[PDB]
């Protein structure tokens, strides 16, 4: 019984550090290489 | 430059190869003569390619048996099944044709297992 | 402390009475998954007959090549209507018969 | 198509395949002349001018 | 396929649903049962004559099948092949026998 | 013929003895030699139904591509050329075209059988061996090295029995009964 | 496996845990032993050898 | 029949390593067709290639169960033959009498002295499709292997809770009317493997009014197997359990008959990978 219910836990517990650790790694990505693509496209137009 | 033939019995496990050339008269099995194979009880099993067909066909060949696998009766079907096969090759080969075909008749009628094993089994019912 | 695999799963009644209407459902909806027990254009039927002709030629050639062990085309279900004549009539050509029948029968006719 | 019988056939597939792939293919290798010799092709092209 | 030799027709045509060709072929004494057997199937192909479809596929055989006969008087069915066996098939009444002979 | 001279060869440009035009690159004495053909007609009778398979799939393919007939009639050619051997898969229908080829109706034959089937050591000596008489298939004897073996009939080449050759394998592996004639 | 237990209440207690040698191979414990108090039955991923030694981390 | 069986599995699996090689074409042939389809530029990879489309012209006419089912899948109904390990004891006797009443078509088949070799050359001569061998622990049934006979896959199994149609009580006979089959949320790629090496051991085409129906269930991996019987009143259906109930685990499926052990495997279980507890059908 202990086998299942820890093995169960541990599973939901990875699958949310999963998800927590991409989602943050995307919104970096996407909404602040949108402001480096910006400054480069105002930097090449110097 | 001496006429020999070789022939295979086999029975569950058991084989025995027997060759059989122009000799004296002398049948061996695993070294030891042919009156000397156990279980002593099946020593007529042995015998009977011989008694079949009359010593007078062995008298002027010389046949010997290596015997390897099975259990005693396996090895001893195996054993009668290379004397008579290998006496019929040996008069197909270098003796006539009409003694072949009478020793066929012979150990035919008394029973075809001394000429062919029962090879692939089973069936599904 | 970690463990390998999940266990074996325990057989409650929980588990027995989901099952049992999982087939309930199947079982009134009717959804099983069993085994299933198995003109045209001048020039297009001209090109058509073009090719039927050159495959029985080149299918006539291979099996003569390959010394009649082939395997044979698979089946056409066609339809052949044959008059009311005598058997005297569908014979060939000799100083006497074998049968006087029709070749269709009183049920035929 | 599904009733264009034999030579239109395969030149109108010919064609839309050089067409569609001219634009990302190499113009040295999208259209490749037939070996044709040299006073047999310039002849051609005479006779085809004129 | 059967040939009626009385009105000149062919009146059952019998196929394998495999299409192998057949290179020999046994009938029934009472023609109920028509066999055939191939060169490269290694079974033995049963129709009814009557209803037109396949009985059964006799398999047993590991060579082609190459001489069928029907025992004229007790119907049994003696088929040989190239797997130096002959064969003998009770094929009526409940029985589905067979026998093999080396 | 003489190993031309510079003006000589700027001469005659077009002078070859050996090799023209129509032989196409001498491949009916290559592929003939490769598979030990023995009599000269056989690569251009098997060219003959190479081109008659080739016309076919061709006038076939110039169909529209959905219609019916065109595809049961190139399935029909292709699991008819699997089933004898000639082609080696019936995947793709341009295998009509490209794949179909004397080399592979030569490959087809009984001496290449023979040799992939590692019952010679070579295709001259299995051209020699059912020269000789030694092979049969199924119960009957080939003689000639012509015999198109067939994926069914590939299953039946062997040696006929009281061969030499069949007796000095067995004896090889000791294995020789002498009750049967080998 | 011999002696990291003492009996077999204990190992019943501890059945299915992921024990693996100091070589890495890794191994689950399969059954408490019948006749010896404290040994069990473990299965591992490939031969271990004698000179090895298995491992159950736990905290 | 031995060499003829021998180069059909040589032959085969020639025909499988060739399709998986070249299947690139398959897709760059389906990429052509698609922008022939919609007027879209080509991709420099088939834009520069010539033989690619003058092969188009040929392999544009061109265009469910798996190889080694297909050649019969809804022809010929199974025949099945279920053996047991080798001197069982008297439940796994009576386990494998109710699995031959599960499936029909399926005779029972007495083993001892029976080598495994031979027994497969025998079945597959003989001409069954399916062997069935059931493995016990004193008593209870442990495992059971499925065999496909023309040279086709093994799928073994761990049975787990079982009980018996024996050991419940005496209630009756079975059906053994062609049943319906449930098949429940195998929804992997080998989930399919198993559904149909599991459901091409029934009779094809069951009665739309057959009254026997047994489910193959996946729960995370462990298929419960019930069997069941059923009338439709007037509200519901009321479901009656017949037969015996089980879980079978799937611990290997291999590619070749029971006789070899060098088969080579599609999926055996990796039990102490790293990530063995969190997937399922891993």
């Amino acid at each position: 019984f202990e086998a299942r219910q820890r093995i169960e836990e541990k599973n939901k517990e990875s699958s949310d550090y999963h998800a927590k650790m991409a989602h943050i790694v995307n919104t970096i990505n996407t909404e602040e290489g949108a402001e480096k693509n910006k400054y480069e496209r105002e930097r090449k137009l110097r | 430059a001496v006429p020999s033939v070789q022939t295979f019995g086999k029975k569950k496990s058991a084989t025995a190869v027997a060759h059989v050339k122009a000799g004296k008269g002398l049948i061996k099995v695993n070294g030891s003569p042919i009156t000397l194979v156990e279980p002593e009880i099946l020593r007529f099993k042995v015998y009977e390619p011989l008694l079949l067909v009359g010593l007078d066909k062995f008298s002027n060949i010389d046949i010997r048996v290596r015997v390897t696998g099975g259990g005693h009766v396996s090895q001893v079907y195996a054993i009668r099944q290379a004397i008579a096969k290998g006496l019929v090759a040996y008069h197909q080969k270098y003796v006539d044709e009409q003694s072949k075909n009478e020793l066929k008749k012979a150990f035919t009628s008394y029973d075809r297992t001394l000429l062919i094993a029962d090879s692939r089994r089973p069936e599904p019912k | 402390f970690d463990r390998t695999a999940k266990p074996v799963p325990v057989i409650t009644s929980e588990v027995t009475e989901s099952l049992e209407d999982m087939i309930r459902r199947r079982i009134q909806d009717s959804n099983f998954d069993d085994l299933q027990r198995r003109a045209l254009s001048e020039e297009l039927q001209k090109a058509h007959s073009e090719i039927s002709e050159l495959y029985a030629n080149l299918v006539y050639k291979l099996d003569v090549l390959s010394s009649v062990h082939f395997v044979p085309k698979p089946a056409s279900t066609s339809l052949e209507i044959r008059v009311e004549t005598p058997t005297i009539s569908m014979e060939d050509a000799q100083p006497l018969y074998m049968s006087n029948a029709s070749s269709l029968a009183p049920q035929e006719i | 198509d599904d009733q264009v019988i034999g030579k239109a056939r395969s030149r109108t597939l010919e064609m839309r395949l050089n067409r569609l792939s001219r634009v990302n293919g190499h113009q040295d290798k999208i259209n490749k002349l037939e070996k044709v010799p040299m006073h047999i092709r310039r002849g051609m092209i005479d006779k085809h001018v004129k | 396929r059967a040939w009626d030799l009385i009105r000149y027709r062919n009146f059952r045509t019998f196929t394998g649903t495999e299409r192998i060709q057949f290179n020999c072929l046994a009938v029934d004494p009472s023609g109920e049962v028509v066999c055939a057997g191939s060169l490269d199937n290694f079974d033995i192909h049963v129709w009814s004559v009557q209803t037109g479809q396949l009985l059964d596929a006799l398999s047993g055989h590991e060579g082609p099948v190459s001489c069928l006969s029907f025992s004229q008087e007790n119907s049994v069915l003696a088929s040989a092949s190239w797997d130096k066996t002959i064969r003998i098939w009770s094929i009526f009444g409940r029985s589905q026998q067979v026998e093999p002979i080396e | 013929v003489r190993k031309l001279k510079h003006h000589e060869q700027k001469l005659l440009k077009k002078v070859d003895f050996l090799e023209w035009k129509q032989d196409q690159g001498h491949r009916d004495t290559q592929v003939m030699r490769t598979y030990h053909i023995q009599n000269r007609e056989d690569y251009h009778k098997y060219n003959r139904i190479c081109g008659d398979i080739r016309r076919l799939a061709n006038k076939l393919s110039l169909l529209p591509p959905t219609d019916p007939f065109r595809r049961k009639h190139e399935q029909l050619l292709l699991d008819k050329l699997y089933a004898m051997g000639v082609l080696t898969t019936k995947s793709k229908i341009s295998d009509l075209e490209n794949k179909v080829t004397v080399s592979a109706i030569c490959r087809r034959r009984l001496p290449v059988i023979m040799h992939r089937l590692k019952m010679a050591e070579t295709i001259q000596d299995a051209v020699k061996f059912i020269e000789q008489g030694h092979v049969r298939v199924g119960p009957n004897l080939i003689n000639d090295p012509a015999y198109l073996v067939t994926r069914n009939m590939e299953d039946y080449v062997t040696w006929v029995d009281n061969s030499k050759i069949k007796k000095t394998l067995l004896r090889y592996r000791n294995q020789i009964d002498d009750f049967d004639f080998s | 496996i011999k002696d990291m237990f003492s009996s077999a209440m204990e190992v019943a207690r501890f059945e299915g845990a992921q024990i693996k040698t100091v070589s890495g191979i890794r191994g689950e414990i399969k059954r408490a032993l019948s006749k010896p108090e404290g040994h069990y039955r473990a299965a591992f991923e490939d031969k271990i050898l004698m000179s090895d030694i298995v491992i159950l981390r736990s905290w | 029949m031995l060499r003829r069986q021998a180069r059909e599995r040589r032959e085969y699996l020639y025909r499988k390593a060739q399709e998986l090689q070249d299947s690139q074409l398959q897709q760059k042939r389906q990429i052509i067709k698609q922008a022939l389809a919609q007027g879209k530029p080509l991709p420099k990879e088939l834009a520069e290639d010539e033989s690619l489309q003058k092969d188009f012209r040929y392999d544009q006419s061109l265009k469910q169960v798996d190889d080694e089912y297909a050649a019969t899948s809804g022809i010929m109904d199974p025949r099945i033959i279920v053996t047991t390990s080798r001197d069982p004891s008297t439940r796994l006797s009576q386990f494998a009498k109710e699995i031959k009443l599960l499936f029909p078509n399926a005779v029972r088949l007495n083993r001892g002295n029976y080598v495994m070799p031979n027994l497969v050359d025998a079945c597959k001569k003989s001409g069954t499709t399916d062997l069935v061998v059931l493995h016990e622990h004193r008593g209870v049934p442990t495992s059971l292997t499925i065999s496909h006979f023309p040279h086709g896959p093994t799928a073994q199994f761990s049975l787990h809770n079982v009980v018996m149609r024996h050991d419940i009580i005496n209630a009756g006979n079975q059906s053994e009317v062609n049943p319906h089959l449930i098949f429940d949320n195998f929804t992997t790629a080998l989930g399919k493997r198993v559904v149909c090496i599991l459901k091409h051991l029934f009779n094809a085409g069951p009665k739309k009014d057959s009254e026997r129906v047994i489910t193959f269930a996946n729960r995370g991996d462990f298929i419960s197997v019930r069997q069941h019987v059923y009338v439709r009143t007037r509200e519901g259906v009321e479901i009656a359990e017949v037969g015996p109930r089980f879980e079978m685990r799937l611990f290997e499926l291999r590619l070749g008959t029971l006789e070899n052990k060098d088969a080579d495997v599609e999926w055996q279980l990796r039990r102490f990978i790293r990530t063995a507890n969190k997937k399922d059908y891993l």
